[PDB]
């Protein structure tokens, strides 16, 4: 009668966070989280299993504490549903793309079937849409640009279009900024490709730099804003007017079932004012 | 059939409630080009203050939205007692949250309860707010721009976006922009904000703006534009957004309908729209 | 022997000139246009009846000389068709647009039957295309901004936005260069409503007439970019950037059987050598 | 099989041209790293711009086409020859005394006429060339700008400047090639081909020392050409809006038997990274 459902998250910050488990081993208000850095299923089976084995399981190396949003969320959503979830943090961190036929990460690890549940910041693209299905969003957010201070309107300007010899950009090495470009114009493809970044907690320290490698950090606006908010020297803002619109949304397997109820109760949620709550609980305002 | 009860609403230029004198009738106000000026009875409310339960004596109701409602008696021979509305506020879709319902309020409200279902005023033109009422053709067309004290580029700039402590920017509460900020989910920043802020009506607006308050103000354009041009001390600035069109408003499926939209679209040609424009409308000091 | 058509053109500078008539009645470079001043095709019928006879008692005031580019281009079609032609003016002569239910001037007396070609600056668009029959275009116009002496910033410009200051402008009335503004932009109709002109050379006197009375200016680029350059003092310019391009063509009725020919015999002038030679003998007179 | 007979033409820097050393053999290279480069042996038109046709001792050839043709070589084990292009222009299409054909010149006349089997060349694969012959997926993308002397100011194509033929900013383009045929065949304004047939060159390379000089003020070409030309020798900077984005292919004969692997290796390089090796090495920065 219960049913058991494994649970596929990165690491981006408020909408996810992560902690050290305690010397006892529990997490208030969150769940142990594994490090399997492998895509085989397999493995993920025999690392549940010992997970719920009775005898010890791997050691504190594959076991962290985490808090978050979406975990949060998911946590009232499955107490409404009657099931529970287990987390663990992928195998790559690299949301999903094409490339070399099979996909990569979060799509890859879910049309190969190793989990039936991806919360995250997930974006929403119609490629993905294609074969992956989506349930209602439960948020919307733009693409800004992070600079250091001491006038940049977007990508309609010529300061970004053509190389002014010493301008150079980046976002995540396959993020859906990354697909949004490619579709758009090719030759800022390959230019941000020579020096596209892996990960978005990396991009900051570039700014820290000095920065002659990075300039400009084009990605998501909330955790730009959060970043901007965590900035107590106050040397950055988001400048440019946004684009490229996009929404967020609970990720599920390909014509995956019980996807209505779980839309419907998102949506009841939102009117309700659940969502509204979690976001003045985490998204917090600083002046800068 | 016959006697209709209308409901109409207090901002200029559209409607002015000037209160009459103790015998009952109303002074001949007199127009620039040597004309009478059409004017009504209307009672209403006496405010939120004063009175004893704001169930005041009738007043005299006049501009541009009394001419139109004459017109349209002459053209299709019914009589009417114009009414005011309780509140004042122009009606968007509300939860008591008592009974899990959803009721509206003020004009809304007031339309489909039935007692009085003419709604002679420039409300709006809303995909969601008149999906179980019908509109008729409208009669003149505006935008939402902004005013501000004597320059803001528009919606997209960071000021607007995020303020700290001194750039607040409010609307007139429970109307139409309201239902609008509510309803954009990639909009959905600033209206907590704005959750801090709202007047009741427009006069309170006005007077925050001119009493070095309210450093933004966003309503509906010809009522702005008329603001800024009689009151020599704001200007507005920002382009343009949300270009739609005010119209007259009945009840579902109520037995005028077709008379009303074809009445509309006739006096939209010929001299009748064009003169009120241009007798109702800007004749400004710059 | 030849096929025999009726013609009905408008008064446009450079397109279409109006020359006085001779002495004796020759119109040399050039051929005869009547002017009734009426839309009837009774009266234009007897009247173009009487001309071509025995004995015509028609007045003096009707007769004009027309010649110009697009009546040369009408010869050669002329020339190479083996087709004679008579030719008149519109009775109102304001193009064409939606009044009262039915349409007016030149579309309305191509619908109306009353003559079978209509052959002068004609911008052709959506409204007018779905009810008549237009060939292949010989032309790519725009439209301009005309400032008098003593600056705008395009389309977008907060100047011509915001009625608050009082400004002035409006294009000429019942034109394809209102019907643009009125349907893709309502907002801005009655201001320039009030203050119209009839005329294309009307407006243009209005605006280089003191006290200025109407400033600024909306029509097509090509009109306003031969108007400017005949003045003396050269005064007037251009401002802004091309928008709401449309190409010109050459009237036709609700698809009659030579609806097909005409087009390929433009195309042809058009690719071989007419064009350009057309275009440079009439653009004259030096820039100050 | 059969032994593929190349053709490309002297376009710096996708390939270079230089004189061979004494006796015939290649003068050894190298790069920054130490690692050597490669060159082929190239009998074209030596002697002087396409008048007489003297001596034809072959040259040395190498650059970016040259490795990307080695290494299709090395696969598919098929020996090569390469020559160039007794002409010298980009393959348009041009009429005669006694036209009824219209044919090509160049590299789509050399190509047509059955005697060459290869054209690894950066050309434009626009859609009438598509038509006639059939070419790869691209291999790069690109957008024409233009460039001026570095005021010791221009937006776009649409600024006013640029729009009316003047006298004193007399500017054009190579002529027969890519930029020439889309914007004859594109309508926009035909001035501005008139104003551009006055003062078309007559190849790629001395455009750009005229414009250096101090003779003609703005040079149409492509993005990838004008970027490095301008970036490598530090007297001119490119400001536009890149219009038209479009890529560069390889084009053999009409489905030759060579085609289906063309395309399996262009995206195996494309994806495995060796894209990424040659445009690093032979695309870099050294003025700024």
């Amino acid at each position: 009668s219960k049913l058991h459902l494994r649970v596929v998250t990165l690491i981006e910050h408020p909408f996810v966070f992560t902690r050290e488990v305690d010397d006892e081993g529990l997490c208030p208000a969150g769940q142990l989280c594994l490090d399997p850095m492998t895509n085989d299923s397999s493995t993920l089976d025999s690392l549940f299993s010992s997970l719920h084995s009775s005898n010890d399981t791997v050691p504190i190396k594959f076991k962290k504490c985490c808090y978050g949003y979406c975990i949060d969320l998911l946590e009232k959503i499955a107490e409404d549903m009657n099931f529970d979830f287990d987390l663990y943090i992928v195998g790559d961190g690299k949301y999903g793309a094409w490339k070399n036929g099979h996909w990569t990460g979060l799509v890859g690890d879910l049309l190969r079937g190793t989990a039936h549940m991806a919360v995250t910041s997930f974006s929403i693209n119609t490629a993905r849409s294609q074969v992956i299905d989506f349930t209602s969003p439960f948020f919307s957010t733009s693409l800004g640009i992070l600079v250091r201070t001491r006038e940049l309107s977007g990508i309609h300007d010529p300061k970004l279009h053509h190389p002014s010899q010493g301008f150079r950009f980046g976002t995540v090495r396959e993020s859906s900024a990354e697909d949004y470009v490619r579709q758009s114009f090719p030759e800022m493809h390959e230019y941000m490709r020579r020096y596209n970044v892996p990960a978005t907690p990396d991009g900051v320290e570039y700014l820290k730099n000095d920065p002659e490698k990075l300039d400009a950090f084009i990605m998501d606006k909330a955790l730009l804003d959060y970043e901007v908010s965590i900035d107590a020297d106050c040397k950055l803002l988001t400048v440019g007017k946004p684009f490229a619109i996009e929404g967020y949304g609970i990720g599920l397997p390909p014509n995956s079932p019980l996807t209505a109820n779980i839309s419907e109760l998102i949506s009841q949620y939102k009117s309700h004012g659940f969502m509204d709550m979690l976001h003045d609980k985490w998204y917090r305002v600083v002046p800068c | 059939s016959t006697r209709l009860k209308i409901v109409t609403i207090h901002q200029e230029p559209f409607v002015y409630v000037k209160p009459t004198m103790s015998d009952g009738t109303c002074k001949e106000e007199f127009t620039v080009n040597g004309d009478p000026v059409k004017k009504v009875i209307c009672t209403g409310p006496n405010d939120t203050s004063p009175g004893s339960p704001r169930h005041t004596v009738p007043q005299c109701c006049y501009g541009f939205c009394i001419d139109l409602l004459i017109k349209l008696a002459r053209t299709m021979n019914f009589t009417y007692e114009v009414h005011l509305v309780a509140d004042g506020k122009f009606g968007t879709q509300e939860r008591v949250n008592n009974s899990n319902k959803k009721e509206w309020n003020g004009m809304m409200g007031e339309l489909l309860s039935g007692q009085a279902d003419m709604i002679v005023a420039p409300l709006t033109i809303n995909n969601e707010r008149a999906q179980y009422i019908e509109f008729s053709k409208p009669f003149k067309y505006q935008g939402l721009t902004i005013l501000v004290k004597k320059r803001i580029t528009g919606i997209n700039d960071p000021r607007l976006r995020n303020p700290s402590d001194k750039f607040i920017y409010a609307t007139v509460k429970q109307s139409s922009v309201d239902i609008y900020f509510r309803r954009q989910v990639e909009l959905s920043t600033m209206y907590r904000h704005m959750e801090k802020h709202n007047y009741e009506s427009a006069a309170e607006a006005i007077q925050a703006v001119r009493d070095n308050k309210l450093h933004a103000f966003i309503w509906d354009s010809a009522v702005l534009e008329f603001e800024a041009s009689q009151k020599c001390d704001l200007v507005t600035t920002g382009e343009l957004f949300f270009r739609s069109g005010f119209g007259i408003g009945m009840r579902k499926d109520s037995p005028w309908k077709q008379n009303v939209s074809l009445s509309i679209l006739k006096s939209h040609e010929n001299g009748f729209m064009e003169d009120l424009d241009k007798t109702w409308v800007r004749y400004q000091e710059c």
